[PDB]
């Protein structure tokens, strides 16, 4: 979708609430891209690709 | 020196209307791209961690 602009430090955060525990605010944008890095060589699923 | 009028009676090359300018530049308009969009010799992009 060529999103140069939907700047991505905004996926990652919903996500890690989703499973409260963590104090988003209490953590720091790094770790987070990281963890994108290591989402985007997962596969999605029959049903979100589909 | 005794005067001689002749001798001394001299025409006069002097262009005509000018206008002078100083500071220069000004006439330069200028803008800029939104910095989320920079490039180096690169060309891909600077500052592109998403």
């Amino acid at each position: 979708l060529n999103l140069y602009q939907k700047k991505m430090k905004a996926i990652v955060e919903d996500f890690l609430k989703r499973l409260h525990i963590f104090d988003v605010a209490r953590v720091p944008d790094d770790q987070m891209y990281r963890l994108r890095d290591r989402l985007r060589l997962l596969p999605v699923e029959v049903r979100r690709l589909d | 020196q005794q005067f001689d009028f002749r001798n001394s009676m001299h025409m006069l090359t002097s262009n005509l209307t000018f206008t002078v300018y100083s500071d220069l530049l000004a006439f330069v308009s200028a803008d800029t791209v939104e910095p989320i969009n920079a490039v180096a010799f690169d060309n891909m992009r600077i500052m592109n961690e998403l």
